């Protein structure tokens, strides 16, 4: 089995940094390529990061770059996505996504349950 | 890396005349080296970009030539402005590296 | 740079018709991937290189075509499958718009 | 005009972090790198790494692998170079230079930072 | 003991475009396959007639070696069989390839913010290409009666459109660097073994 | 001058088949032939351009190739909203025209 | 993206005068045959007229049946393509479409004007 659940996300003010964290269960973590996909509430999905197998590749769109600095633990066997300089175009519920080769190649197989990160007040 | 022997590193050269400079690489950089000079506690400046071709703000006395990987800078008519040292930078290979110095006084 | 569109957002079926939902794109890409939302969970995926299928879905969702076009093909659709339908392929940096399989 | 303005010099102990800026003025920032390059005193010029300017990852020499860290901050148009633990040996003249993404020639040069440390 | 270089043509600042993809010629080698095999970052490693981790002790006669830039998802028709806009007009391998197929991700090094347009591809060819040829023909189709003497138009195309590579593209549009290994054993004694 | 001939105005098919549009020429004209189909109370798309290649953004469906004096295009698993004209054109000498028109029904 | 725009759906006396625009968006005009063909049904499609690229002269071709009657002249300044038609007849009555470029990649159509004669 493979399961993905994660935490760390809230409310935040414009111009807070925030930690998003993913856990993983049932797979081996260093040969498969993870990234973050996010959902505005128009319901329409983006990537926002991509890592390698490895950990040293990473992939940023040009919209986000810069400011959002994903990484990938081996000790522990979790990942993480840490944001900063947030502006009220980044409220979106965001998942832990799972690639399939060692690369960011192949098809995005499992996904996890997301967490809602809205930018307010 | 591309170690670039600068032979002679110093020139006792007078007023008036026509110089000429050696930068002789290791492995074949084919017209990818820059030239540059350094006065008495400076920035280099440019000199000469992609081993032959020049660049305004410089007098048009300066010249390069050479390709391969044989290098030679030829200047004539070197007035007394020019005291200084003068570097080669390669572009070809990685890492990037500069030569060890010619410098350039006046009799 | 890739825009991937849908055509269009909102495709009706009823219990027996056939269906197909396109995803044309800007450049010529290889493969084209598809995932399903259902409202309330997580998207998973369904079709990867075009072809194939994922494990556990029925055999009623086949694609094909390859250049700038690419089609997903439900031969009898049934009521497990009134969701969304997102469209990706690897080298886009988003996703398509997605097209909605309401129900007649 | 377009110039690179730098910091003053510095007077750091063998242990200490030492920041370093450098500031462009003039030319679209993301059209270029940032050539780093220590100049010892009588010796030449050795290029210690580069930083794309719209990324923000560097990549050092094989010479000067660890100690040494290329940031890059684009609200304040600015690189850093941020040694941690200095040493004796690298008593230098630290400049900048705009060299381009596709042609690699320095051109556009700065002034000049000086680190000398001491006890 | 003369390493041959692969840091010539692996860790180089210009790779030629695909339409005139340059070909060094390596030999005389004691050949060490452990300086590349030492690195994460490589998209496909690949290997055809030979299996990749026991590189050393397998001597050749001439080792090939090709280089061009082409986007990161046409690095699937550099293969044996596929066939497509690189495989059939640009740089073309035969079905009995006995090397490797290495590539990178140089997004960093190879792309402008603006349109850096010094890379090419070709467009047509009147046949596909024969395994292994190059063609620098950058004539421009005549395809009516009407002779056009060079100058592009109506009815006159030109063989070769330019890559773009911004970095805000994609991880498949954003340009992948590739050096095609190949190995031969033509009739002739050992040259290359480490 | 050059003229092509479309000498089937109505093509008869029906869901899944495979239908052939023809085009007949004049004389031999080399690859310089385009495909235009027309959707009813609308302008014309491209279909095919020079008679070999296929447009970006059109399905695979629609293929078509030939060379010499006559051309057809190939149409595999017509779904129910290809149901529209087609048209051929040649335009190797300025004196350009298309073909007559082929309206296709489902049975 | 790229639209075309057209305008001046007409009705004239045979003898008349006609000439119609033809305002672009999205795309570089200066680079680009813009051309024109014609809608009738007892016709098909007929091609009428081009104005070639800006760096071939801006050279003209016309079809025969309409030599003389008709003239071309774009300008890359506002974007547009003028093509005006003179002394007409009950031949030339139908749709005029506006073309981006024929016969290559980039061929987009505009949405023709219902151009006819009394
Ligand atoms: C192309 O150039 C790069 C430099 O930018 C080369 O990368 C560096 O290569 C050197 C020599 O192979 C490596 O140094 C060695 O490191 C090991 C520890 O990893 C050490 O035990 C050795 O004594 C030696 O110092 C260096 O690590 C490596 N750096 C990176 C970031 O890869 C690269 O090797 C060149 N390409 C080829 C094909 O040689």
């Amino acid at each position: 089995e493979v399961m993905l659940v994660e935490s760390g996300g809230g409310v935040v003010k414009p111009g807070g940094s925030l930690k998003l964290s993913c856990a993983a269960s049932g797979f081996s973590f260093s040969t498969y390529a993870m990234s973050w996909i996010r959902q505005t509430p128009e319901k329409s999905l983006e990537w926002v990061a991509a890592i390698s197998s490895g950990g040293t590749n990473t992939y940023y769109p040009g919209s986000v770059k810069g400011r959002f600095t994903i990484s990938r633990d081996k000790a522990m066997n979790t990942l993480y996505l840490q944001l900063s300089s947030l502006r009220s175009e980044d409220t979106a519920m965001y998942y832990c996504v799972r690639h399939s080769g060692n690369y960011v190649d192949s098809v995005m197989d499992y996904w996890g349950q997301g967490t809602s990160v809205t930018v307010s007040s | 890396d591309i170690v670039l022997t600068q032979s002679p590193a110093t020139l006792s050269v007078t007023p008036g005349d026509n110089v000429s400079l050696s930068c002789r690489a290791s492995q074949i950089i084919s017209n990818n080296l820059h030239w540059y000079q350094q006065k008495s506690h400076e920035s280099p400046r440019l000199l000469i970009k992609y081993a032959s071709q020049s660049i305004s703000g410089i007098p048009s006395r300066f010249s390069g030539s050479g390709s391969g990987t044989d290098f030679t800078l030829s200047i004539n008519s070197v007035e007394t402005e020019d005291f200084g040292m003068y570097f080669c930078q390669q572009s070809n290979t990685w890492p990037l590296t500069c030569g060890s110095g010619t410098k350039l006084e006046l009799n | 740079q890739i825009v991937l569109t849908q055509s269009p957002a909102i495709m009706s079926a009823s219990l027996g018709e056939e269906i197909t939902l396109t995803c044309s794109v800007s450049s010529s890409v290889s493969d084209m991937h598809w995932y399903q939302q259902k409202s309330g969970t997580s998207p998973k995926v369904f079709i990867y290189s075009t072809s194939n299928l994922a494990s556990g879905v029925p055999s009623r969702f086949s694609g094909s075509g390859s250049g700038t076009f690419y089609s997903l093909t439900i031969s009898s659709v049934e009521a497990e499958d009134a969701a969304y339908y997102y469209c990706h392929q690897w080298s886009s940096w988003t996703f398509g718009g997605g097209t909605k399989l309401e129900i007649k | 005009q377009i110039q690179l303005v730098q910091s003053g010099p510095e007077l750091k102990k063998p242990g200490e972090t030492v920041k370093i800026s450098c500031k462009a003025s003039g030319y679209t920032f993301t059209d270029y790198g940032l050539n780093w390059v220590k100049q010892a005193p009588g010796k030449g010029l050795k290029w210690m790494g580069w930083i794309n300017t719209y990324s923000g990852e560097p990549t050092y020499n094989d010479e000067f692998r660890g100690r040494f860290a290329f940031s890059l901050e684009t609200s304040t148009i600015t690189a850093y170079l941020k040694i941690n633990n200095l040493k004796n040996e690298d008593t230098a003249t630290y400049f900048c230079a705009r060299g381009g993404n596709w042609d690699w020639y320095f051109d556009v040069w700065g002034a000049g930072t000086t680190v000398t440390v001491s006890s | 003991t003369n390493l041959c270089p692969f840091d010539e043509v692996f860790n180089a600042t210009r790779f030629a475009s695909v339409y005139a993809w340059n070909r060094k010629r390596i030999s005389n080698c004691v050949a060490d396959y452990s300086v590349l095999y030492n690195l994460a970052p490589f998209f496909t490693f690949k290997c055809y007639g030979v299996s990749p981790t026991k590189l050393n002790d397998l001597c050749f006669t001439n080792v090939y070696a090709d280089s061009f830039v082409i986007r990161g998802d046409e690095v699937r028709q550099i293969a044996p069989g596929q066939t497509g806009n690189i495989a059939d007009y640009n740089y073309k391998l035969p079905d009995d390839f006995t090397g490797c197929v290495i590539a990178w991700n140089s997004n960093k090094l190879d792309s402008k913010v603006s349109g850096n347009y010094n890379y090419l591809y070709r467009l047509f060819r009147k046949s596909n290409l024969k395994p292994f040829e190059r063609d620098i023909s950058t004539e421009i189709y005549q395809a009516g009666n009407k002779p056009c003497n060079g100058v592009a138009g109506f009815n006159c195309y030109f063989p070769l459109r330019s890559y773009s590579f911004r970095p805000t593209y994609g991880v498949g549009h954003q340009p992948y660097r590739v050096v095609v290994l190949s190995f031969e054993l033509l009739h002739a004694p050992a040259t290359v073994c480490g | 001058d050059i003229v092509m001939t479309q000498f089937q105005k109505f093509m008869s098919t029906s869901v899944g088949d495979r239908v052939s549009i023809t085009c007949k020429a004049s004389q031999n004209v080399r690859t310089a032939v385009a495909w235009y189909q027309q959707k009813p109370g609308q302008s014309p798309k491209a279909m095919i351009y020079l008679a070999s290649n296929r447009h970006r953004g059109v399905p695979d469906r629609f293929t078509g190739s030939g060379c010499g004096t006559d051309f057809t295009l190939t149409i595999s698993n017509v779904q129910c909203e290809d149901l529209a004209d087609y048209f051929c054109l040649q335009h190797r000498n300025y004196p350009l025209t298309f073909g007559g028109g082929t309206k296709l029904e489902i049975k | 993206e790229v639209k075309l725009e057209e305008s001046g759906g007409g009705l004239v006396q045979p003898g008349g005068s006609m000439k119609l625009s033809c305002a672009a968006s999205g795309f570089t005009f200066s680079d680009a045959w813009m051309d024109w063909v014609r809608q009738s049904p007892e016709k098909g499609l007929e091609w009428v007229a081009q104005i070639r690229r800006k760096a071939n002269n801006h050279a003209t071709y016309y079809a025969e049946s309409v030599k003389g009657r008709f003239t071309i002249s774009r300008d890359d300044s506002k974007s547009s393509v003028y093509l005006q038609m003179n002394s007409l007849r009950a031949e030339d009555t139908g749709i005029y479409y506006c073309i981006r470029g024929m016969t290559y990649a980039m061929d987009f159509w505009g949405q023709g004007t219902s151009v006819t004669v009394s």
